[PDB]
Parts: structure tokens; sequence; C-alpha cells
């Protein structure tokens, strides 16, 4: 399935941008009314499998109540990451990572 | 709980990161709301924007704020109220309190002036020493 970003951020990713489900940087982040961020894919799967609750505080939560968190989504994509390829030392902003990998030397 | 009075100018332990400042009033976010453009505003600053130009446009993107996509940033609200600020008793008190319980600290802080438990006593007293004015130093025993 689709969980999060697996890329090794240039400085460590801060806790506030880590998905409590998949333990990775939020992918198309969404926020709950109780104030917790998840990936869009991770949280709706839990809604479907675990029920209508926020897994961090068991507060009531329905799929429509989720709003996209485009402030974190911007900051996360602005975070700098390393290209995981063997021998490549290229650090770029996360939004440019697939731009670099498309013509990365070591692949 | 965990609320604060936005009128006060607080002195933050670490310098206030701009991500916690409102995109319109530039102060620290009070009851932050995020918009569909990905920008945060105080609650009274979103309505203030709503009263003007009909379409409240975002001060940064100039993107039109579609009220269906505005939501309370309760997570950002918590990160803000957990920011540490120095106490109002500036040099005396060494306490680094969180902003959400700033007003609760002054209610117990030793060095905030407690005017005296007396008839009159226009004496200036600290909380630490008012039991020490009932002691011998105030004019009643
Ligand atoms: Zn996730
Ligand atoms: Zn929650
Ligand atoms: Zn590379
Ligand atoms: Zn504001
Ligand atoms: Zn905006
Ligand atoms: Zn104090
Ligand atoms: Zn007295």
């Amino acid at each position: 399935e689709i969980q999060g970003y697996d890329v090794e951020f240039d400085p460590p990713l801060e806790s506030k941008y880590e998905c409590p489900i998949c333990l990775m940087a939020l992918r198309e982040a969404v926020q709950t009314p109780c104030g917790h961020r998840f990936c869009k894919a991770c949280i709706i799967k839990s809604i479907r499998d675990a029920g209508h609750k926020c897994p961090v505080d068991n507060e009531i939560l329905l799929e429509n109540q989720l709003f996209p968190d485009n402030f974190a989504k911007r900051e996360i994509l602005s975070l700098m990451v390393k290209c995981p390829n063997e021998g490549c030392l290229h650090k770029m902003e996360l939004r440019h990572l697939e731009d670099h990998q498309a013509h990365c030397e070591f692949a | 709980s965990l609320d604060f009075e936005p009128s006060i100018e607080y002195q933050f332990v670490e310098r206030l990161e701009e991500r916690y400042k409102c995109a319109f009033c530039h102060s620290v976010l009070h009851n932050p709301h995020q918009t569909g453009c990905g920008h945060r505003f105080c609650q009274h600053c979103i309505l203030s924007l709503r009263e003007l130009n009909t379409v409240p446009i975002c001060p940064v993107d100039k993107e039109v704020i579609k009220s269906q996509e505005v939501f309370k940033d309760n997570c950002c609200k918590r990160e803000v109220l957990n920011l540490y600020v120095y106490c109002s008793n500036a040099p005396g008190c060494n306490a680094k309190v969180i902003l959400g319980r700033y007003q609760d600290h002054l209610q117990q802080c030793l060095f905030q002036p407690v005017q005296c438990s007396n008839e009159k006593c226009r004496e200036p007293v600290l909380r630490k020493d008012l039991k020490e004015h009932l002691s011998a130093s105030c004019q009643f025993r």
C-alpha cells in the first residue's frame, strides 16, 4: 500500500511531521478535528479497518471531517532529503527528488 | 484549558518561528485557522478579512479563500500553546512557562505583586513576602 516518504531527510524530520500510523513523513497530509496529522492513505485505511476514531486519542472521527493540511505538506516537500541511490551524495528538496532520480547517475 | 490573552506581548524562550505567526496580523497565532491555500490566521483575523473586499483573499498567495476549505488548526494551536515564554516578573522569577498556562503561573508566581490582604495597606508587596507582612512588617502585628 501507500504509507509515507522513505527518503532520509537531510536534517532529521521533526516529530510534528511524522505520521503516527506508518511512522514516516506525511504524504498528502490531513489533519483531524482533535489536532493530529496523518497521511491521507494511512488514516482512511484505519477508518475502514479500525473504525471511526482517531488512533492517537480515540476521539470520534469521520472521513469527511479530515481537512488537507497544506501548510505541513508545503514544509515537508520543502524539507531537504538525500537521494537513496548507492554512491550518490545529492541532497535536494523533497519535491525535487523524483526530478533528480530521473537522470541520477547511480541507478 | 490552554488559552492565552493575545493582547500581551510575550518574551519567548526561543525566537518565535515565523511558521507560528499569522499571515495577516503577524502576531502569534490565537485560535489559528488554516485555509485551503496553506496559510494560518488568527480567528479574529479571518473574519476581519471576511468583512473586507467580499472575497477574503489570502494576503500571501492572493488566492481567494473558499470558506468551505477553511478549518481550525487545532494541531498548530497546540504547538503554539506549548511554546515557552519567560515570566512577567522579568528578572526575579526564573520560570520558563508554556504560553497556554502563562496566566495560571502568575496566579501562583512568588514575585508578582500581591496587594495586601488588609483594609488599606497601599504597601507594594510580593506574593513571597505578604505572609511576611502579616508577619511583623505590615502595620497589623
Ligand atoms: Zn502514514
Ligand atoms: Zn486525535
Ligand atoms: Zn542520486
Ligand atoms: Zn493574526
Ligand atoms: Zn494562501
Ligand atoms: Zn513568575
Ligand atoms: Zn501590609
